[PDB]
């Protein structure tokens, strides 16, 4: 069967880990033990294919900016990540971009915006502002929610089929 | 035996569903899971047994759940034992050894951790305070030996050094053409060996190199990474600068030279700076330089970029089995810690109680220990001085922010090799190119 | 072919 590689991008600080963590968790165990392959391999049928999701998140290694390009060569998919309350996150998305495009060498690489609701921070980036983005690049965009699991789902699903349809 | 009761000293209050939970499929001793503080705080001093590793454990991670002066509070509390013939017994097997697992609990803390006691004086004052008030013969050599302490805590044969065509001293010409590739490869792994030996826990429990104040809290976590960056970078503006073909072939050698002998060194942060700078985009891209690399620097740049495959499983294999002295790549170790914190709930809650996630806690700890392992052994290694500040002054961006230096390097890519005819550049290098290659000169 | 340092085919 057919493996994606997807690779988690966005600023670090803000909890991205989180859309990574939600998706491979059993819906309702809240375990994770990030050291063994179970926990970034997960098997899924999307639209009725069974396929295998291998996520990519480097969260925690953001001050070795040099190893950018080195992670992002790894995949075929992109989750551009920001937290729906930092600006600065979603301002840092159009800089993450240009670089997967120069890595991957391709001016339309698969890939989603995906913007995330951390529990109690209030927004400071509107809806309208990232889908107005997300146009601009062509590109879906999601919101999800690390409280309730709203969305995690969504956001991987709508990349492999960005990936399908490319 | 029979203790006194809860509403007046809150250690005696049984264990139950409520209080404290164990590892359910897991030297003796249970593995507690999760508990209330007050339980953490008994079994931290527990009557019955001593139990070194709950209390390392313990006093590396508790100040996500409670507060320095709160911990010493507690286990004031704990050693103020008030009493119910059989209280011989009593003081005999529970006065006793719970007030000697408080001072052990103070001597590890004051030990491993005076970083608590250097950012909060008064913590330190009530803390000589309550030693201070500690009056018993049993106690006594343990008093004495925590005083000792806090007042101390105020205050083989290496191989010949190799050069190349720069002459000891010749400092004006070092380059990386110029020294000698071995004594780069070593001068480079005692310092990215230093900078991984100086990260203490306190810099990464908590996954504070993450957060606004990281750095305050992270300064030698941050100082180790901002060196491989550097380097990586350097080799990356060594590479795309030669703008000459058979100079460039020439530079892209003896970097995989270098990255050879950082495997010889079991040096992996050296060997992932070359890695991370060959995947670069303005170094990947170079199609005619990588050309002319003789075969076998091509399967030694192979194999250490396989390292990185599969979410690194071969460098935690080799990693696994190779032994000490080595460097280790710190990013994977961060990435745990902070995917273990964020991954996992701070609380438990069992009939509708709170108690702290302690595992969570054990599995961090695990980490920190794991990195600590490989701080203790030294490399046998002689310091070149001026080779070494030569390394750990290289300033590849200069002035530049970040995203105007990467741009310039990848520029230079296409310059250099256009994606268009080849065109030729001339040499910059006066002196030879050839390599004296890995191998010592006796 | 996959990576400039691999065997070429």
């Amino acid at each position: 069967m057919t493996e994606y590689k997807l690779v988690v991008v966005g600023a670090g600080g803000v909890g991205k880990s989180a859309l990574t963590i939600q998706l491979i968790q059993n819906h309702f165990v809240d375990e994770y033990d990030p050291t063994i392959e179970d926990s970034y391999r997960k098997q899924v049928v999307i639209d009725g294919e069974t396929c295998l999701l291998d996520i990519l998140d480097t969260a925690g290694q953001e001050e070795y900016s040099a190893m950018r390009d080195q992670y992002m060569r790894t995949g075929e998919g992109f989750l551009c990540v920001f937290a729906i309350n930092n600006t600065k996150s979603f301002e840092d998305i159009h800089q993450y971009r240009e670089q997967i495009k120069r890595v991957k060498d391709s001016d339309d690489v698969p890939m989603v915006l995906v913007g995330n609701k951390c529990d109690l921070a209030a927004r400071t980036v509107e809806s309208r502002q990232a889908q107005d983005l997300a146009r601009s690049y062509g590109i879906p965009y999601i919101e999800t929610s690390a409280k309730t699991r709203q969305g995690v789902e969504d956001a991987f699903y709508t990349l492999v089929r960005e990936i399908r349809q490319h | 035996m029979r203790l006194p009761s809860a509403d007046v000293y809150r250690f005696a209050e049984p264990d139950s569903e409520e209080n404290i939970i164990f590892e359910e499929n897991m030297a003796g001793i249970p593995i507690i899971k999760a508990g209330t503080v007050i339980k953490l705080i008994e079994r931290l001093t527990y009557h019955m047994y001593a139990d070194p590793n709950f209390v390392r454990t313990f006093l590396t991670t508790y100040r996500s759940f409670c507060k320095p002066q709160e911990l010493l509070s507690l286990i004031i509390e704990r050693f103020e034992i008030p009493e119910p013939a059989e209280l011989k017994r009593f003081r005999k097997e529970y006065i006793q050894p719970v007030q000697l697992r408080v001072l052990n609990v103070c001597r590890h803390w004051v030990e491993h951790h005076f970083y608590d006691f250097e950012r909060d004086a008064y913590l330190l004052q009530r803390m000589e305070e309550f030693i201070g008030t500690v009056r018993g013969k049993a106690m006594k050599k343990w008093v004495e030996s925590i005083t000792k302490i806090i007042q101390r805590k105020k205050i083989s044969s290496p191989p010949t050094v190799e050069w190349h065509i720069s002459r000891p001293g010749h400092i004006e010409t070092f380059d990386l053409l110029t020294l000698h590739p071995i004594e780069i490869a070593r001068q480079l792994t005692l310092l990215e060996s230093d900078l991984y030996r100086a990260v203490q826990p306190s810099e990464l429990v908590g996954s504070v190199w993450t957060k606004e104040d990281k750095e305050i809290n992270s300064p030698n976590l941050l100082k180790m990474i901002r060196h491989t960056t550097n380097l990586t970078l350097w080799f990356e503006k060594c590479i795309v600068e030669t703008e000459n073909l058979e100079e460039r072939v020439a530079v892209v050698s003896r970097i995989i030279e270098i990255l050879q002998v950082f495997q010889e060194l079991n040096n992996f942060n050296g060997v992932l700076e070359v890695v991370s700078a060959m995947n670069s985009s303005p170094v990947y891209r170079l199609d005619h330089t990588f050309e002319q690399i003789p075969s076998r620097q091509k399967k030694i740049l192979e194999e250490a970029h396989e390292l990185s495959e599969d979410h690194y499983k071969k460098y935690l294999a080799k990693l696994r089995s190779i032994n000490p002295p080595c460097v280790p790549f710190f990013g994977i170790y961060l990435t745990n810690i902070l995917k273990t914190e964020e991954g996992n709930p701070e609380v438990l809650k069992r009939h509708g109680k709170e108690l702290i996630n302690f595992s969570k806690r054990r599995k961090v700890a695990e980490i920190t220990g794991e990195i600590q392992q490989y701080q203790n052994q030294p490399y046998c290694l002689r310091v070149e001085s001026d080779i070494k500040r030569f390394f750990e002054n290289l300033n590849p961006m200069g002035n530049s922010m970040e995203k105007e230096f990467t741009d310039y390097l990848f520029n230079k890519s296409l310059e250099i090799e256009p994606r268009k005819p080849l065109p030729r550049f001339p040499k910059k290098y006066s002196y030879p190119l050839k390599s004296p290659g890995v191998r010592p000169s006796n | 072919k996959r990576h400039p340092w691999s065997v070429a085919n």
